């Protein structure tokens, strides 16, 4: 199997700038004496099937805008987006069709590099309706921030919480190109009513110091 | 200058597989959209190239190989295949870059016929894209044959029955093999 | 313009047998080879095999050799991907890709088929409100949402004001809990001056369970 | 003249390996189609494998991936390597000269391949004394494995009326055999009769003398 | 996989007549059929290829006919021998397949069997087992019934039968019925009898011996 390796794994390029993605081939991707490399590039938007952009490392599929460019030879190949636009946010794969075992790349995530935006942090106590069921969920919301990297830590009475928190992140927004994160702290009602303070601590690049949203039961 | 694809595919009669015809195509604009998007082909297998993007590429030369074989033997027209035809009549290289086109021709080439031949005996397998038309008597023993059929001396060519009452596998199938050449010489076969 | 249309989403228990279809339409289709690509949740694309519909020549990837069977039916121009026995490791989305030859790029892709194999059974979601308060306001904007918990299988559609309220909404991707059920949260940012004038209701629909819940969130 | 002589058949445990040779005369092996055809005991003929004049090899599904066909031009011999042997493979394998992958115009004498977990055992020969015009006598070849066993009377001197019955598999898992002759009466005493039993798989050669008791 | 069906499964005719054999196929093979003759103890011999062409040395009395699905092998002026298991093989579509066979046997005058019975040898008795053999020599037709009566008690489940092929000299079959007993069981009975029923016998013929006499 011809192992295909891409670099970088994730790329952040500002609007209207140039995006470059590399693809390294373990072997040759030549099929015969055509001297044409049997390598293709695919674009997959979130929730979308893959779409073929460039094939033979240089020829673009019909309808592909001119801002997409492909180059390379031998074992090194590169996909170039000359002027990144809001519609170019997707995951890009390189795939060879030289040998019968078809191999795709690891995938490169492309996001729009916007300005640093501090998250808006909100906390929600569990509802009385849910409290009747015997389990209490505390939700901490991080709204409209960039970059995606953010640390969320739950402290209950200034005691760190482990193993009872799950995070979920939205995709990059079409308009503001920001991110939203929701951390859910799930607990039994017995343990929920054994403490008073439920704090959500958030660390981000856009924060001079970590913020803490808390409430008293 | 239209490329003479119609001469090859729509030929009134085809050549036998042991003496397969080859058409050299150069210095013309090739419109493959007349060829594909036309149905009536029971098998259209392409290797290394896409017929969809054939109308905007430039190739140095294009070859069209024509022969008639049985339906059972159509699978032998493929890289890495082995059989009576793949070894002794028509061989495709493992790195084949082209399309293999076949269609049933029981209406045309079957007579209630006895004119299409194939090579049955040969000491070694055929090299890719090699044509052998020898009718010399095959020598299966140490005794020389002196050009007369007999014991240990067989005519190397056998004829297909091609009867319309036979099964689909026995029915004749006209096969056209498209081979594309990309020499460093200036390209002469392009498209729209 | 050739198109590939696959079958609907499949939810099966482990050990069952599944057969998903992929039908294509287009004049230039005798030339098109049909392949299969597996994409596990959050991971890349994995090539399983390829088949030519004319002679049913099938070439499998070594990683999927014997693990799955690829078939074809040229009469109806459909391709199939069948598992003898389903395992929970097979929870992934499967695409069928069309290419006009072997050793050529795959131009035509289907919409995809989602296969969720799990030992869990269908369960309706429980919808709870995320009350907007002084802990959920940014001065001029107030954040409120709905908590969807303990449902199976995917998907769940959440809408606010029956699709009227769309600006500033965020429906987070479903997270799979250790219980085998999914949990999802959808939140909306609305002006803090409309907490009394307007009524904010989230509509959670679970078609597999026929569970329609309209929860009203209020401070 | 064409000669096809085979060898290499015998007893082999299931899962073992066996290779048979087919010496060929009267034609060149490298320039002809050659095939192996097996015949299960009491069943029909089944095509096993073929090697083309160009060296192409094709196998049947029941033996594909387990049997390998090959030739040696320098020794003018056709070989059949049987790996991953099964009890179902037990049959008499014939070496046939194929005419263009169509039909077999010359066949070898045939050699038996027995695939069983049983062990080779030598036969026991017992006299069958004549009863008190024409008289009958014979010998009993009992409890041998595997096939075959060849029997002779007076070292080939007596060949008229020699009835050698087909072997029958007994409940013990071993074959039994009876061979009888019909010698006219009053020849007993004046003429001595001895039955020559040979079991090549066990390398057993017994010449038991049968006398009127 | 084309399957070849032969009818009749077995055919019997007198010498000098005409034998017709039919070979029907699952699918049309377009005269790509071959016929073979396999005498007992011998390899198959090519008879007719291409469904109409006689092989080298094949007498003109053999003839082939038919095409497509239905085929016919006609043999005229049936001499001595010339009767064996005849196989039809198709080579229209791979894999090549054979027919199940059509056994042929000659006819002759009805001849009564020569019944002989053999008590177990004393040498075998020392080993702990006793074998009693009953002989049905030179009878026709092949169909015969053999029953073992021990002290006028019918014995079942401990006897095996083996019958030869037609004799070259006079086309006479021969059958051997063998009774297997332990030594202890053999001493517990006195009279061992062999009763034979045949078309050539007006009444059942019984041959008996008494132990120790
Ligand atoms: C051959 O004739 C058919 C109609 O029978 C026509 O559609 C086709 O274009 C012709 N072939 C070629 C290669 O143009």
């Amino acid at each position: 199997d011809i192992v295909m390796t891409q670099s970088p794994d994730s790329l952040a390029v500002s609007l209207g700038e140039r995006a470059t993605i590399n693809c390294k081939s373990s072997q040759s991707v030549l099929y015969s004496s055509n001297n044409k490399n049997y390598l293709a590039w695919y674009q997959q938007k979130p929730g979308q099937p893959p779409k073929l952009l460039i094939y033979w490392t240089s020829t673009r599929e019909s309808g592909v805008p001119d801002r997409f460019s492909g180059s390379g030879s031998g074992t090194d190949f590169t996909l170039t987006i000359s002027s990144l636009q809001a519609e170019d946010v997707a995951v890009y794969y390189c795939q060879q069709y030289s040998s019968t075992p078809y191999t795709f790349g690891q995938g490169t995530k492309l996001e729009i590099k916007r300005t640093v935006a501090a998250p808006s942090v909100f906390i929600f106590p569990p509802s009385d309706e849910q409290l009747k069921s015997g389990t209490a969920s505390v939700v901490c919301l991080l709204n409209n921030f960039y970059p995606r990297e953010a640390k969320v830590q739950w402290k209950v009475d200034n005691a760190l919480q482990s193993g009872n928190s799950q995070e979920s992140v939205t995709e990059q927004d079409s308009k503001d190109s920001t991110y939203s994160l929701s951390s859910t702290l799930t607990l039994s009602k017995a343990d929920y009513e054994k403490h008073k303070v439920y704090a959500c601590e958030v660390t981000h690049q856009g924060l001079s110091s970590p913020v803490t949203k808390s409430f008293n039961r | 200058n239209l490329c003479p694809f119609g001469e090859v595919f729509n030929a009134t009669r085809f050549a036998s597989v042991y003496a397969w015809n080859r058409k050299r195509i150069s210095n013309c604009v090739a419109d493959y959209s007349v060829l594909y998007n036309s149905a009536s082909f029971s098998t259209f297998k392409c290797y290394g190239v896409s017929p969809t993007k054939l109308n905007d590429l430039c190739f140095t030369n294009v070859y069209a190989d024509s022969f008639v074989i049985r339906g059972d033997e159509v699978r032998q027209i493929a890289p890495g295949q082995t059989g009576k035809i793949a070894d002794y009549n028509y061989k495709l290289p493992d790195d084949f870059t082209g399309c293999v086109i076949a269609w049933n021709s029981n209406n045309l080439d079957s007579k209630v016929n006895y004119n299409y031949l194939y090579r049955l005996f040969r000491k070694s397998n055929l090299k890719p894209f090699e044509r052998d038309i020898s009718t010399e008597i095959y020598q299966a023993g140490s005794t020389p044959c002196n050009g007369v059929e007999g014991f240990n001396c067989y005519f190397p060519l056998q004829s297909y029955g091609f009867q319309p009452t036979n099964g689909v596998g026995y029915q004749p199938y006209r096969v056209v093999v498209l081979s594309f050449e990309l020499l460093h010489a200036p390209a002469t076969v392009c498209g729209p | 313009e050739v198109q590939l249309v696959q079958s609907g989403a499949e939810v099966k228990k482990p050990g069952e047998s599944l057969k998903i279809s992929c039908k294509g339409s287009g004049y230039i289709f005798i030339t098109y080879w049909i392949g299969w690509v597996r994409q596990m949740p959050g991971k890349g694309l994995e090539w399983m095999g390829i088949i030519y519909p004319g002679d049913s020549e099938t070439r499998y990837s070594p990683s999927f050799q014997g693990q799955v069977t690829i078939s074809a039916d040229k009469s109806i121009s459909t391709a199939y991907l069948q598992w003898s026995s389903l395992k929970a490791s097979d929870t992934a989305m499967y695409y069928c890709a069309g290419s006009s030859g072997i050793f050529t790029p795959m131009d035509v892709w289907g919409q995809g088929t989602t296969v969720t194999v799990s030992s869990a059974s269908t369960k309706g979601p429980s919808v709870f409100p995320l009350a907007p308060s002084s802990k959920s306001t940014s001065g001029g904007t107030a954040a409120l949402g709905c908590l969807v918990k303990d449902y199976f299988p995917e998907p769940v559609t959440v809408s606010w004001n029956s699709g009227a309220l769309t600006s500033g909404v965020h429906t987070f991707p479903a997270v799979l809990q250790s219980s085998g059920l999914y949990s999802l949260s959808s939140v909306v940012t609305v002006p803090s001056s409309s907490l009394g004038t307007q009524t904010y209701i989230c509509n959670v629909n679970h078609k597999p369970s026929n569970t329609k819940v309209d929860k009203k969130v209020e401070p």
